């Protein structure tokens, strides 16, 4: 967010592109998880337990 | 066989070895124990 950079562009489009692709997943995979509702079986084995 | 004389004091014995507990002893002595693969269960980590 300062005046004009050329190198500043090419950080700010990598860096925008990284944290899109990184809230994309986090959307995608938070529709998964409150789509697929698998319960999940805690301590099966009786040495865990 | 029919009729042997090891036939019951045999069929009380299996009991007598499965109650002590001898049985499961023996079973994971020679499947386990003696088994390749240690790492079984315990730390598999059971990913979720």
């Amino acid at each position: 967010i300062s005046p004009r950079s050329l190198s500043g562009r090419i950080v700010g489009g990598v860096w925008w592109f990284f944290t899109l692709i990184i809230i994309s997943s986090y959307t995608a995979n938070l529709a998964a998880f409150l789509t697929v509702e698998r319960m999940v079986s805690p301590i099966e084995s009786a040495e865990d337990l | 066989p029919k009729g042997s004389s090891l036939g019951t004091p045999v069929n009380l014995a299996v009991l007598k070895l499965s109650e002590q507990g001898l049985l499961d002893k023996l079973k994971n002595k020679w499947w386990y124990d003696k088994g390749e693969c240690g790492a079984k269960d315990s730390g598999s980590k059971e990913k979720t």
